[PDB]
């Protein structure tokens, strides 16, 4: 799982190494951060079932040709669906904000990810609306701090990135 | 390999869950006393050198057969191979202590090494015994009560470390035997 | 040269990635701990003449054997190589200091060296004598702050450890 | 590699010298400019997919040859490779401005790239064309000036910041031409 | 590999025999009704991503644990793995098909895939639920009485290719459970 | 370039082989094979303009989304691109059934085009849309022999499920 | 076995490929060549007994000093074994015209040939006698038709060559 | 590599231009003559042992001084690297003939061939030699004209088939002149 | 691997002990006789593809089925491979005698071969046979007894070296039984 | 070229070895065998007109057939080729007598001999039937000490073995 | 273990080989070496313990530095292992003296030594010491012939150079 | 590579010519020497340590900017590298007296050296001197008359011996000139 402490650690091992001071001063860096990551997953946590409505509900309403026959919201099953996969992916930023890295992204969410969206004729863009929806949806300090805002936003741009 | 913080994720994707404010009590405490897990860490790599050689020697003293004929430390091409896996060993107990995690020891250290020793003929007993003085050892470094080193550290108490980083030493006698 | 930053580097390229919230993360601590041992790096670069006459005088207490014919110390080159020696080593320490890791001792001081005294018979008890004298000698908060000395003295015992 | 602190240690070795408080005040400043420096990076990291795209489209609307039978852009084989290398570009350019230093990008990226664009028949000046357009967009992300997106920053001078990055942009063109 | 041909010299070449008009009626019959077999794999090869997607998918519908926490289809990652495998199990059916045996299936794609799954922990009797469901679609498009796709092809009967394409697809269970 | 030449000569070169019986006899499958897709081809570029224009017709009747901004046909110069594209697919089939394989369409159409399309945004469902729709208006034996278009019929549906 | 089929199949797997038009054109091949190659093997079936004591007693006659002390027809038991060898071979002969390739020559009578005959100081000219008989005997259309003795020949020479 | 219908649309491709009746007729010839290039190639792949043995005894008959001590042909190791050399061009010529074009020839036998030849001291005029030997005897079977050997062929002109072969053997002389 | 010389040194270094005048009675006996140790290896070396194709045609004409089909020698792919074996186990048996001491046969040649033979159906049973008929091929040609060959030696008796070599031929079928 | 010497030089270049003990005791059996080997070298330097003489007539004596049209000996020109590569290998048996290795027959003599005698039809059996007539004419103590006939003996049985 | 035979024979291994006359002529060295190691041999294994006890002695003598605290010698029982190294070096340079090669020293005795002397803090120049003090302390012919002396002296000189 | 012998045998066969009595007196004179030769290689290899440090620590001593900041001997790494230089060239100039030929040092050590130092930016003029003061110790310590140490000899000329070792020592010098 990538983590501030999983690199360098991965790093020592590799070169045969104790854990050195540029080690030591990295996870410093947690501590340094996480305040603000923390205050992100906690505010996610308690509000994701809203969020993702909105989420879906945005995809939905910039792609209504999704709703037609032989299209991925064809019915009311496979809409569900779309809106569990939001609610997978704001669960992954959670993780990502409590790990302080890529990693639950990376390995449950986007790893496979283009063949599978590819094979099931799921259109990228789709997931890329309900994720910038809800990063352009965030209102500082409303909703988080500043800093607990852009820990947020860089992983929903991570991942729109991963999309793209 | 997994960290304090992916260790709760995992548990949680097990659930299929969100870690909220329930769930996060350990690891802010865990950042709070995070400066304490470095100093902790520091005080085993600044001394890991004597560690392992008053380990290795200690272990032999107390079995003197190990260096006779046929023993598994005669030779120096032995006795240094000996000497490598003690230091492998305390290198990644050191990275699940500074991880709070024993996932990366489990993983690349412990796994397939029973089998190994087995299969060379390395003595599990002796190894342990190695292990057990290298816990003392770090217990003492990490609770400033070495006889022979004192180190520098802001008054307070690294017990709870000391209990952890013996929890690792332990993982490994476990695996072996 | 191995640093905080070089690591997290290195391990991007490693995996094709652009630099993400993690990497960013293990810099703040850069940040976070960059006082500490620049004030080490200042005292030392202010005061090693000094330093490195003690650490030189040290070895050569300990070690009178040196200056018998035949040995290391035989002739007053040899000796003024020895403290040489100490000085080009606690240079490396300024340069760890100021760069947050041990690149400058690995790179230009560890590397070779077990060769290098092996071949020309200088024993590695000698040149721990200078630099485990060093760290004794370090007298918090006489010479600098508790934490600079954490710092002075870990990259002190990793070349002790390096040699040993 | 390098970064701007052992960029400077390189500096003072070449003259046996101590880094004393003479020589670490650009390095001071550079540590206490250093969240701004984090957000910088972050604001190129965040627009990365869009940067590269645009980048390339906009070489080609320019000049439409490069996707005509015999252009180095024809076939969606050329277009990905192309793609690719804007990616690349980009990546090595923005660890430069994480580092404070252009030798990952010299060493890693630059070194035998003209060679190897003059032996796969790829057009040097497109490819300038291509680097300057994300440079001109990395500097609007670095001042939170672009036209279609703007971020969140504490207000700040980031001019420097901005100088910095068009100078390793800058390189890459030097570099192949 | 062997194919329908080599298989026929196989089994004399156990007898020291040489193949004589004796031998050779189904042979002979095989090159007869070769324009069908090629049909046939034509049928299969045309639509193959439609039949993964929609044999896995049912698969999950029927079993929808498969894609909870701790289950076998959790994660992108593994939903593209499982994908990967029922493409690479059509695939080598497709040859035998092609060939008129199973020795390129048995050889290169079953042998050692039993062993393999239990390791990994892939669920055989779900995956045998997959295989099951291509072997459906396969028939169908062979015989063309697919409901949702007519392709084209002179008046006759293919039920003897589309009893063999069965018999592939029911070794594949066979080897997995 | 895949070809039945180029399958049996490749072969022949990998084992360090002369052409021997069973290359000869694929080739004579090229023979037979030939007039078939020759047929397609000759068809297919005697009347591309009018087969190009019906199939960008469809992927825009289909997809009226992709006309409003920001998305991948917002203007006449977007629009006029898709409509190349699709002729560019179309020109490689006529290239696929006079080499008689897929080489054509595999090098200059298929490798690369996931990256492409994700990283421009354009979505696969229309490319998708507009070489199924040509699939489908296929008239037997009004546009051309059964043969002819089982070849014609192969190559767009190899096409397919190498975007599916 | 190398045959049409086996050579697609095994460059359709090493890309990873399904079967397309390139190998179903080759396999059309073997539809069109196997008439002419079925009559060889049934013809050779038929009279493979005649074929073999002609081709044996081809090589005899040209090198009598095989019947010498020493010498691999030294008695009754070896002439036989080379009588045997001879009929071996045109059992594989008859293969390759069923399979429609060189397979059944290649693994069962040539790989070690060279290694075998060398240790077991068999001479390969007695060999290529034999097969050269058989071929330059062959009598069209009285033994068989053009196109079966021209598939007939190409094995012969094939072995000839191989043993050359 | 290319074939004679790939060429064609490789040339094609360049002009952006579909393949019609009026670029076709070439290759709907190359297909009428099909029966005419597979006899041509078994012509010469049935000889091909004489024709390398007899074509490098002749290059070496007319110049002795490649057998004497520092000839390119002295020992028994040369000897078979020259004979080696024989047999892989022909090798590739034959495959060209197969094809209807020389690209499989000129990327994997000839592109660097020179280079090597002068590296390694083997005379570039004598290999021309045997490789002119080799083109005289394929144009002879291919035209069944051998004075000592005839095959069995329907009557009719294989002029352009000779010629063809004639020009892949001059492309080998071209490359190493 | 050992030799007679490093055989005694490691039965001497599992008692610590020094080898002195008590225990150098065999190797300055092995020394004195190690003219005929040298003629023994040349009688071998001299005849071995004599020795090995006499006893794998033995082996073939004492148990005919052999050469059947599904017999382990049918094909020429397969007698190659026995043959190849023969030599194999002929050269490790000539070291072990060159050596004075069967550690080079037993960890390079016959560590594995059992698991090996089982694993590919090889019979042990005719291995052991072949290896039989070349113990008597090598017996005879060291003790100068052979009906078909007179080689040259100074007169004395080399019964214990024959002796010798029939101990490393027995232990290959004491390795695959 | 193999030799004692090439052989433990070698031996020590691969382990990055200087020349130790067992390297110069390998060296010191080339002084005691040097004298027999190098007597068999100046008698066969003396007298190999005569030896190949003898050695190309029992050839042909043996083997009549070769002078047959079509055979490896069909005209007096090939006849005379026949005796030059005798003498050929009896200057290769000289060269390694002065070596005391294998590397001449191995290097110039051996190495790719399979290959030539298959590919221009010269019989394996000839030129055994020329070297096993050489070793079985020497003739100790007439022709050489005992010591040095083992040598000559030696180096004829390895050339029949590569041949075998 | 090295020695001329196992070196022979592992060259012979790795080119699969049968023994061949440079083989025998290197092993014919040890007939002829071995008298002249065997005899030093005898003299080593008849006084190991005097030649130990001047060895120890020796080192002690010139590094009375190690009997201090902290040092290798500073109390009885590590004086005592000293003294049992030296006996065990000696022994080592017994067997290679009967082996007639290096190997008992490589193996058993110098490989790990550097690692195992820089972790347990012992000094190389002392192993040195004991081992130039009895290559200096031999006494031709009284304790040895001149070639019995060659031979310690080679593996004395051996053990030196591989811990300098 | 070559020794003294096989020097011979290649010259003798450029002309085709046996070795015979006349060209064997150098050859019979290098064997009659032969113990001087194994002598010398001895008083080299015994003293190899020795001559390597104080051939490098001369070069520095005349030369002390080789180990100033920007020189080429300037870090521990470049000084392990100079040494392990300076052993490598003394084993194959070892390797070259043991064999008497330098075929082994200009094939294995000398070809390409100029071409890497050049690269590298090693000094050759340095390495020269180096290479030199081996020259000086070997000389010396062949002919017995190195001041620091004497070895053991029975008395006798070994002029030619040093001449040849210095030679070899002279090739390395005018290969990286």
């Amino acid at each position: 799982m990538k983590s501030v402490i999983t690199t360098v650690v991965s790093a020592a091992d590799a070169a045969g190494r104790f854990p050195s001071n540029s080690d030591l001063e990295s996870i410093q860096g947690n501590i340094q951060r996480s305040a603000a990551r923390l205050e992100a997953a906690e505010k996610l946590a308690g509000n994701h079932e809203a969020v993702v409505k909105e989420a879906g509900d945005a995809c939905f309403a910039k792609y209504a040709y999704l709703k037609n026959p032989g299209e991925a919201g064809e019915n009311q099953e496979k809409i569900n669906k779309c809106y569990r996969d939001v609610d997978h992916y704001m669960r992954l930023v959670n993780y990502c904000l409590v790990v302080g890295g890529t990693g639950p992204l990376d390995e449950w969410g986007i790893a496979g990810a283009r063949e599978v969206y590819r094979t099931l004729n799921l259109p990228t863009s789709a997931y890329v609306a309900s994720i910038a929806y809800t990063r352009d949806r965030l209102c500082v300090p409303r909703d988080m701090s500043a800093q607990a805002g852009v820990e947020f936003s860089a992983y929903l741009d991570y991942l729109i990135n991963a999309l793209s | 390999m997994l960290d304090a913080f992916s260790r709760v994720v995992v548990n949680s994707d097990a659930k299929a869950a969100y870690v909220g404010g329930s769930d996060l009590q350990a690891l802010k405490s865990f950042i709070a006393d995070g400066n304490k897990r470095l100093d902790a860490v520091n005080s085993i790599v600044s001394n890991a050198s004597c560690m392992v050689s008053d380990a290795v020697s200690g272990m032999i003293c107390e079995n003197p057969g190990l260096i006779s004929p046929g023993g598994n430390c005669y030779t120096n091409r032995r006795m240094a191979a000996c000497l490598r896996d003690g230091e492998i060993i305390l290198r990644y107990v050191s990275y699940a202590l500074l991880a709070g995690d024993a996932s990366v020891l489990e993983d690349r250290c412990l796994n397939g090494l029973k089998e190994t020793y087995i299969a060379l003929g390395v003595p599990t007993n002796s190894s342990i015994r190695a292990v057990s003085i290298m816990k003392a050892q770090a217990v003492a470094f990490i609770t400033n009560t070495a006889t022979e080193r004192k180190m520098s550290f802001a008054a307070g108490d690294c017990t709870s470390l000391a209990s952890e980083v013996a929890s690792y030493f332990d993982r490994v006698g476990a695996a072996i035997s």
